[PDB]
């Protein structure tokens, strides 16, 4: 088990997803298409 | 691939793929079923020989 944590923007959660292309997904984090593994994903407001 | 990535791409040249197997299986089940009508006809023919 393998758990990745960080923060992102607002409308960027749906770019963190097996398969796709974007600015945050061509060299920060590029998430397989042999993805087992399951995104959490909530708002961090206050916080943050 | 030239156009589109390989989430999709895999699923259209698995498509594809499924496609020209079939026919593959389609030729080589003729070829099975007419070699035995010609093995017949040489059984005749070495029988008559």
């Amino acid at each position: 088990v393998y758990a990745d944590s960080f923060v992102i923007r607002g409308n960027e959660v749906s770019q963190i997803a097996p398969g796709q292309t974007g600015n945050i997904a061509d060299y920060n984090y590029k998430l397989p298409d042999d993805f087992t593994g399951c995104v959490i994903a909530w708002n961090s407001n206050k916080l943050d | 691939l030239s156009r589109l990535d390989p989430p999709e791409a895999e699923v259209q040249i698995d498509r594809l793929i499924t496609g020209r197997l079939q026919s593959l299986q389609t030729y080589v089940t003729q070829q099975l079923i007419r070699a035995a009508e010609i093995r017949a006809s040489a059984n005749l023919a070495a029988t008559k020989m």
